[PDB]
């Protein structure tokens, strides 16, 4: 029973991770399209600026 | 022959004794084998189940 309930207790563990393994990643994606859109948007005004 | 005739009843009957605890020992460990493997059994389970 308290491994059954460690089975949850990992399992949502699991989940949680899950979650926050999918925010953090979403987060880190959509982060890196402001990375690239910030960078992008850095060299389209450096030819502007040229 | 009074003395060891009524006491042969006696240690007759401390033999019906003697044997019925033979057989009340045995009977109660052979009991205690099923209980002994029925909780083995369920720790085996209860322990591959954890």
């Amino acid at each position: 029973e308290k491994y059954s309930q460690k089975e949850d207790k990992y399992e949502e563990e699991i989940k949680v991770l899950s979650d926050k393994l999918k925010e953090a990643e979403t987060r880190a994606e959509f982060a890196e399209r402001s990375v690239t859109k910030l960078e992008k948007s850095i060299d389209d005004l450096e030819d502007e600026l040229y | 022959y009074e003395e060891v005739a009524r006491k042969l009843v006696i240690i007759e009957s401390d033999l019906e004794r003697a044997e019925e605890r033979a057989e009340l020992s045995e009977g109660k460990c052979a009991e205690l084998e099923e209980e002994l493997k029925t909780v083995t059994n369920n720790l085996k389970s209860l322990e591959a189940q954890a």
